[PDB]
């Protein structure tokens, strides 16, 4: 219903991310203060989206390759016989390197973009 | 050959701390507090084959649940009367008429010299106060906190019977609670769901004998940060309730003192009939049962053999060594002792009256409570004791005065995680 | 045939919101807010509609009551408080050169107050209104308020005069207002159109008399919330104003006094002349015509057969039975008992009062430091309230007291509700 | 023209989108304000509902993949539990207000029916991009 | 290749990088400052107004088609008014700072012109 | 009928304007605890190779932000602590007259009086001593406190220290601060050796007047700066680049009593001093101070011309806050007489101290603060980093001009400190001509 299925596979979750995409006295200070947190953790998810140009999708498919040493695993290994939140703390190393691949490859079509249309 | 897909709102998340929003059921301090409704029939999901790791000693909502609940009671007497101006040199006697033989000196009849509306114009009065409150000097007595600190008065319509209180995750997070039954407290609990906010939780503060909180379902459940160690509490829920009847039978009136330009002070009044102690009344017919119950489950970590005493307090000041209770505005110091006097192998609690009253045992402000008029009784709720401690016996005492346990006992099954909707995966696409 | 999503459209809701501060740019509204108002307003001509109006349940109203009481309180609460000056007074009456209209208002009361040492008295006296001064069972005396309340000091250096304040909608927000003129209060008129900004409001605090406000512009406008019910008001709002003097009858003086460590106080001194009596001119005339023209307004509503009839206020606070006005924050008190004497089909002597309260707020009193030498008052009284008193007659009398009918009289025309742009449509798109 | 609107045909709601979707965001003496606890934290926190009001549009047509249109079509059929009428008169003759009106009690649904409808169109979008 | 170092490279090679600019707007004890009910208020009123400038820019990137890109292109002619220089003087030989202060003046009124000519592009596909 | 150049748009732009932000505060006390935030453990700075940047120090809005939070966290931290206000009565005093200097005759005074007790209806008569600079003559043994007549007076919490601990500032996003590593910066102009920080150094808010102390060091010439240098009435400072080390100490082996005042009201009263009297001084390597300010004069003939001989003078005048070195350690106010620091021209100085208690900040009239006895005796080190100094001239003779210490106003202290800092905001997006239409 609202993490319905966290305890299960990437396929039985790919149909899933709606659920989940969506869920967004001095003393009330303190949840002014968590309004305004909410708002900037999701501003900065999507930012990191547009400029990976995958602004409007869930399933963003791009020009940068799995590498072996992220993940050295197949089809069955990955999706399958697994769950996102194990898989992710497994390739949490690499979240960095990713992201600076992921701007790169945006970067070097929108060059592409104002020449090529001349 | 895969290639990079990013997914978002991927359900996976990480362990976290936020602030929670308080709700309720819609002049009580936490009813003008909470402006939120909670949700008429709050939401539950099950989240099937998912294990997930808790720990009641580490649990941050504590630290805020205990930080809130003072910075609440504190600024509800910040707009109220200061009592400084009857920081004065009493003059007092023993008022012993119509009294049983145990009441013989407990309360003191002062009066002295204060202020009216009028700068240049004096009045004189008087009032009853209980021994414990004041001290002789050297006829001439003076209030125990003059030395102290300033002592200020509760505004009389304010009351504060605990309603219980939800606590509700903001957007971006989740509370995640263990359904799973005989929870350890810490490990990983295997039976879990994810929730919008806590059940309500009642504000109660005692010491020794917890009340009126969440029972253990199955069994007695004893859970402690460290078992081993004696330098650890332990926290320990009862599956059944045992019932306390509290009292202070005195017929008690009350008057109001003009004592300056705008405001006035709540003195206590007369009383009416014969003057008998407070006391509390738990029924030997359960609570014989009850503490046979928690040794059989102490024997679960203590040999299985051994011989369990209960025994008194260690030294301590009133706060710890007697149990602390409020109802009706009026604090109740109760002399367990006799409650813990067995070994394995009707009660009555009389009870002390104070007034002038710290608060969570934290030093500096003093609160004056105002007399309730009228008699009173009290019944409630046993749910759970703090106690704590050879090859052959060990011995166990009543604990209490770090109020921040009796906040981590209800909240023992809730965890704070945050949300993390970006992930990144492979797929047979490229582009 | 196929859901289609659309967005722009011109839908709202009614809503409640804050509202903005606007003004023109050393003064309670003057450095209250920083907002320009709008040099241009717009309006947009949001025709072909019939808007629903109250204001009755005005939350403009709500909002307004709330902000004043809280900018009244910001400009007092850091003020030197007169707690020092709470003590028996030795009083006796002034009357040097007193006329006898005058006589037994104006007390010389001495006191023993601190000076800047705790250990040092000093001899003071100064002069009191009656109306400020009660006496304890014929020599001693106390202030009157100091069995039920503080008393703090207006500070001298801060001014009181109104200035007109305009509201302004934030974004996602509009003002729907109503440009008719014979509009009820209640109706769905039919001339509405929307705006950002109001006109702006200078707020006026008065009983009895609505000064300083909007006329109407076609004819004298009766208003309530239920006319048949006496328990309702009824306001009305005048086509054309009516002038009235209101002056200072003394030359007074005033003495700065120290009181303690930075801590002065202001005190009534003495006059310069002879003592007069404070009073109020409004043309007989005026008063009459105008009166003319709202009883035939009444009789559309009671009939044109009944007797109309307007007579003195019942008794009650000061604040309700007299017609009490604020000029440069000293306080007058005027009998308005001679404008309502009369059955159908001008000097008012007033009071002065230096210990005052607002908004019927008991537990917060100040104290208005007097003003030097003598002053003018003139205002433009643009309309008032009346209460409702067989079929034979009808009485009004002079009514109103809380302040939410003054600022509901004036916000006579406007609404708010919050723009949602977003909907859905059925059409033959895929 | 800032809400140049009211209402007569549904081709007028058009042109006036791009000021009533720029209103939103309009984009000095503010110092002695900052003082005034009260007064000032009312008109701050209100400046934060209405980023979120804004926020909660643009988020609710972006996951229905509607960002960056002014209309937005889908496969998502009309129901007659909805509405009867025509679809002459609704628009070209019809104003909006009747409009907000009956359409004001079964919303959600749609919402929800518009939100299916992308999650089976990406991942078809995938697909078709790992096949041929 | 560092953060404003690319502010004396021509504006040609500056621009090669623009994401690590583009996302330095939105980034960001620690109780006892709680107490302080009119600082901590400023504190937020300065996160509240950053939010506000990202969130502007964002919308007229919007208005004007631009958004979702770092770089985008549209059909406005420039004007020689607001400035009359060739192309290789204005891509090599200067900085974007002093490109800036040049046409300083000659902003709003492309914002404008940006925005009308969207307009019409949705108006052409209507 | 064109060339057909096309508008175009994009953002990450690198370029700034100058803005007024609020910077945010990096690092038991008062500035430690209000300055909660880390610094970055590991600090940045970018170079702006081939940028020119004009600052501006005097203009500086940095200063301000020192100023205002400088104040504030004085007013926070007196706030909640003991108010004296039943100390302003009659009081009775007599000389101290036991092994005293003849130097410290008639500086301490033994006066008693008639105090409340934490009881309303109780008074107790107590003593203390206090220094004659706090304490005024009524019309011969009646005397009463300075402040009686103008403010009240707050007892500083002796558990709160403001000791000058080094703190950052650092922007906000959207911010960035940016510094001059150049050399000679005049104070003004188009430096060209710029970089950028996330957060500047730690800046230690060291309050003082005509000599600045503990700041940083010119790197290896004295640097003057003003902002008019031909304009006699404004102020003048001058950074060293070899420091001076100046000994102080107050030699009195003090004590404190602790009085109730009230119900948990403790006031600290001076204690009896506890041995002989004697006066608090400085100690000036005499050969240290002539030779250093030779640079200096030989500096200012930069400006002045070197056919002019440049005198140093005392008994500027002022204030007792302004005309002595104001100075303050271990939380002891020390008004130190630098006349015969400044009494030289061409072409160890001992300089007596005295002690006040009752005490104001940055010059706000009406209001003041008690400053607590210390137990013992102190000694404090410290390093002359620059001075504040006008010209006595105007007058028509350029063969000879005087200059005097100046200063008081603290911002001008803040002022050198910042010397190197501007703030701007970052503006992403540009508009530029393009090949591409649409
Ligand atoms: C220029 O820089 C120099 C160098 O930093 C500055 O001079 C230093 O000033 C500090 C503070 O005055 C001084 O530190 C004290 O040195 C004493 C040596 O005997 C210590 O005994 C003393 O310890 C107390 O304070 C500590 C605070 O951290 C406590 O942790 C410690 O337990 C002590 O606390 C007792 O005493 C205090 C009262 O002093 C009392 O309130 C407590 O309750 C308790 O009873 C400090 O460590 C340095 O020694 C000085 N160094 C030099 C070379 O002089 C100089 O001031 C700067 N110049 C300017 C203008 O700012
Ligand atoms: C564990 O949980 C139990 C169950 O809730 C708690 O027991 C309650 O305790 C409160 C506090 O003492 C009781 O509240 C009081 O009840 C009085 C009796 O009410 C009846 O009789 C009067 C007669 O005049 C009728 O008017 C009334 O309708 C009822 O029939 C009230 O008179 C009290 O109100 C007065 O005092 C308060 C003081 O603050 C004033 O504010 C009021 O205005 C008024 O003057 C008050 O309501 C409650 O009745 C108990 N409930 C039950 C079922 O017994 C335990 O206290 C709790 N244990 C712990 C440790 O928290
Ligand atoms: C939790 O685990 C159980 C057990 O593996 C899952 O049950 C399977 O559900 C699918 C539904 O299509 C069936 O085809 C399988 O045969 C079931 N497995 C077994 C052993 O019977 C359940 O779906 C999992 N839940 C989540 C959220 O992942
Ligand atoms: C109604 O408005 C008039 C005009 O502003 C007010 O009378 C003036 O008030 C200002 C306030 O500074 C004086 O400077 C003028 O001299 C006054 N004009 C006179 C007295 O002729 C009047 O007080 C307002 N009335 C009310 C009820 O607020
Ligand atoms: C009030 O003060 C007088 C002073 O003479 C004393 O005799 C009397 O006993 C005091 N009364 C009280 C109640 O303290
Ligand atoms: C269960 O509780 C005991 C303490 O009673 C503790 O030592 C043990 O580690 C806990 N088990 C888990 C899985 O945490
Ligand atoms: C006490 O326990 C009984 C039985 O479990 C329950 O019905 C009652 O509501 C409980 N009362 C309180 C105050 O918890
Ligand atoms: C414990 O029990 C014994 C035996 O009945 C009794 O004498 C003693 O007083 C009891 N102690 C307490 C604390 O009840
Ligand atoms: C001041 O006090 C004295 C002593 O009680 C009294 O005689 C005198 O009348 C008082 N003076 C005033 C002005 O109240
Ligand atoms: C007009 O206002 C009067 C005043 O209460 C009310 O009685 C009447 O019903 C209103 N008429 C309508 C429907 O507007
Ligand atoms: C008010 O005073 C003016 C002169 O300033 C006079 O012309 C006018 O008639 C007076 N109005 C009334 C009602 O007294
Ligand atoms: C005064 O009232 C009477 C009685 O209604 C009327 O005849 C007369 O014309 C009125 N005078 C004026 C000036 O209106
Ligand atoms: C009343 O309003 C008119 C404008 O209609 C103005 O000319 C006149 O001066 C005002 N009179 C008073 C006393 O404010
Ligand atoms: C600075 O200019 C030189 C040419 O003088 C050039 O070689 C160098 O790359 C430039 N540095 C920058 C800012 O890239
Ligand atoms: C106290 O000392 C001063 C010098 O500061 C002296 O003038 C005065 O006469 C002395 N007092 C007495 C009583 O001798
Ligand atoms: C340095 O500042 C002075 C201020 O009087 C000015 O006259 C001089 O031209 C400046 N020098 C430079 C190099 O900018
Ligand atoms: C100051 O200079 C004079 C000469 O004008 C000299 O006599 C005196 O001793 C000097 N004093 C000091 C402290 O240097």
């Amino acid at each position: 219903g609202f993490l319905g299925a966290a305890g299960s596979t990437m396929g039985a979750a790919s149909m899933t991310l709606t659920v989940q995409a969506r869920n967004l006295t001095v003393w009330g200070i303190k949840q002014l203060q968590a309004r305004v947190l909410a708002v900037e953790r999701y501003l900065r998810d999507q930012q990191l989206l547009g400029i990976w140009g995958c602004s409007g999708k869930l399933i963003c498919c791009t020009n940068v390759p799995w590498n072996s040493t992220w993940s050295n695993r197949n089809l069955s290994e990955i999706w399958d016989n697994m769950t996102w939140l194990q898989w992710d703390k497994e390739i949490s190393n690499y979240t960095q390197i990713i992201y600076g691949l992921l701007e790169e490859s945006q970067n070097q079509q929108e060059k592409n973009e104002q020449d090529l249309l001349a | 050959n895969l290639w990079v897909t990013v997914y978002y709102g991927v359900p996976v998340w990480k362990d976290a701390e936020t602030t929670l929003f308080c709700a309720s059921d819609a002049h009580n301090v936490w009813a003008t507090h909470c402006c939120v409704p909670t949700d008429p029939n709050p939401q539950e999901i099950h989240l099937e084959n998912v294990t997930e790791e808790f720990n009641m000693w580490k649990n941050n909502m504590v630290e805020q649940m205990h930080t809130d609940i003072i910075s609440l009671w504190d600024q509800s007497l910040k707009p109220c009367v200061k009592l400084t101006p009857l920081c004065v040199t009493l003059q007092c006697t023993n008022v012993t008429n119509n009294i049983t033989d145990d009441m013989r000196g407990e309360l003191k009849n002062c009066s002295f010299n204060m202020t009216t509306e009028l700068r240049d114009k004096k009045q004189k009065v008087y009032s009853l106060f209980y021994r414990l409150d004041v001290v002789q000097i050297n006829k001439e007595y003076r209030l125990i906190n003059c030395n102290t600190s300033a002592i200020t008065q509760a505004c009389p319509k304010v009351s504060f019977e605990p309603i219980p209180i939800h606590y509700c995750a903001p957007a971006g997070f989740a509370i995640l609670k263990c359904k799973d039954k005989k929870f350890n407290g810490t490990g990983p609990c295997t039976n879990v769901s994810t929730v919008q906010c806590t059940h309500g939780i009642k504000p109660v503060v005692s010491t020794q004998l917890l009340l009126n909180g969440s029972l253990a379902e199955e069994e007695v459940i004893i859970r402690s940060e460290n078992i081993t160690n004696n330098a650890k509490n332990i926290l320990v829920q009862l599956n059944e309730s045992v019932q306390i009847n509290c009292t202070r039978p005195n017929n008690n009136t009350r008057k109001s003192i003009r004592i300056g330009p705008g405001q006035w002070f709540y003195a206590t009044g007369d009383i009416i009939g014969d003057i008998r102690q407070a006391h509390c009344n738990v029924s030997k017919a359960t609570w014989n049962e009850t503490l046979g119950k928690v040794v059989k489950q102490l024997r679960k970590h203590f040999g299985n053999n051994t011989i369990i005493r209960f025994a008194n307090s260690s030294g301590g000041d009133l706060e710890v060594t007697t149990h602390s209770f409020n109802c009706g505005g009026e604090f109740f110091y109760c002399n367990t002792s006799g409650l813990f006097n067995s070994t394995w192998i009707s009660i009555t609690l009389p009870c002390r009256i104070k007034q002038i009253i710290n608060m969570w045992q934290r030093i500096g402000q003093a609160m004056y409570a105002p007399p309730i008029q009228g008699v009173i009784r009290c019944v409630s709720n046993i749910t759970g004791l703090i106690l704590t401690r050879n090859s052959t016996t060990e011995t166990f005492r009543p604990g209490g005065g770090d109020m921040r346990d009796n906040w981590r006992s209800e909240l023992y099954k809730y965890k704070v995680v945050k949300i993390e909707p970006l992930g990144v995966a492979p797929t047979r696409c490229k582009r």
